[PDB]
């Protein structure tokens, strides 16, 4: 949805 | 120096200063240097790139963090949604207490820029955000305000509260309590002659919210007309 792609990506990486 | 054990801990996350104020500059110079002469970045898009590479390392310091790491990616983007502009905010005025002078602006480059350009090259909205920023740095230079203090406001900006359908809340009441107790145990004991320092620096959170709104707002009209350097993290926080 309209969340902040960069920024869970980031928090998505280990 | 006299260091609550936790406050010890919330240290250990903590980025060279010096050392991330040479590297954003770096970039930022680095960038200019590839671009033409016909696409030089303007010195309100430099800024709104210092201020996207700042709010990176702000992310990566969240991200490795005692306790925080400690979340589900969900409960972290919602944290973060919440106290961006708030970390944002802190983070220029610590720098103005730690590498500022009375009279000018110390930017995250480590680039000065005097008060009284500001004030003749700004609009209205601008000299008043800068304004309730000076008071503020006014005041947690007066407090002799430290590093021990800073990381504590840190966490108990991003530990908000005030954040809904959290998953572990619990976390948040937990980080609430325990740095309170570590910051008002560490203010006590360091500086015991400004009894009330632990309660004067919690009373500028409530500040920080509030110029951090503004700040937004001005950012916010700014992206409307499509002004501010997009397909970074700043736009997708602000967008949001
Ligand atoms: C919520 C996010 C907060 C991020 C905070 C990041 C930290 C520090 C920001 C440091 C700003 C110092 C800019 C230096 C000014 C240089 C020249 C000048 O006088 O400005 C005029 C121009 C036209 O004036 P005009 O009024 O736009 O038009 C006339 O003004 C500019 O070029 C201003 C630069 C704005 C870009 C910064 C990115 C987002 C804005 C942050 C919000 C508020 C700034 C207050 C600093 C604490």
């Amino acid at each position: 949805a309209s969340r902040p792609a960069i920024l869970y990506a980031l928090l998505s990486s280990s | 120096a006299s260091i609550p054990h936790l406050i010890l801990e919330l240290l250990k996350c903590e980025p060279d200063e010096p050392q991330v104020q040479a590297k954003i500059m770096a970039y930022l110079q680095q960038e200019q240097a590839n671009r033409s002469k016909h696409e030089k970045l303007s010195t309100f898009g430099l800024m709104c790139k210092m201020a996207d590479q700042t709010l990176f390392s702000i992310v990566e310091w969240a991200r490795s963090s005692i306790f925080f790491r400690e979340l589900k990616v969900d409960d972290q983007m919602k944290l973060l949604q919440n106290c961006w502009s708030e970390l944002l905010i802190l983070d220029h005025i610590y720098r103005q207490v730690v590498h500022g002078k009375e009279g000018s602006i110390f930017l995250v480059t480590g680039q000065q820029v005097d008060y009284s350009i500001i004030a003749s090259q700004a609009g209205a909205t601008l000299n008043n955000l800068m304004s309730h920023a000076q008071e503020l740095v006014a005041k947690l230079r007066s407090l002799q305000f430290d590093q021990r203090e800073f990381v504590c406001l840190k966490f108990l900006v991003l530990f908000s509260l005030d954040v809904k359908n959290l998953e572990n809340f619990q976390l948040v009441e937990g980080v609430q309590e325990q740095v309170n107790a570590a910051l008002l145990d560490y203010t006590m004991c360091n500086y015991p002659q400004q009894t009330e320092k632990f309660g004067q620096l919690l009373l500028r959170l409530p500040e920080i919210r509030a110029i951090s709104m503004q700040a937004e707002e001005y950012l916010y009209y700014k992206h409307l007309n499509g002004d501010v350097p997009y397909n970074n993290l700043l736009i997708e926080m602000l967008h949001a």
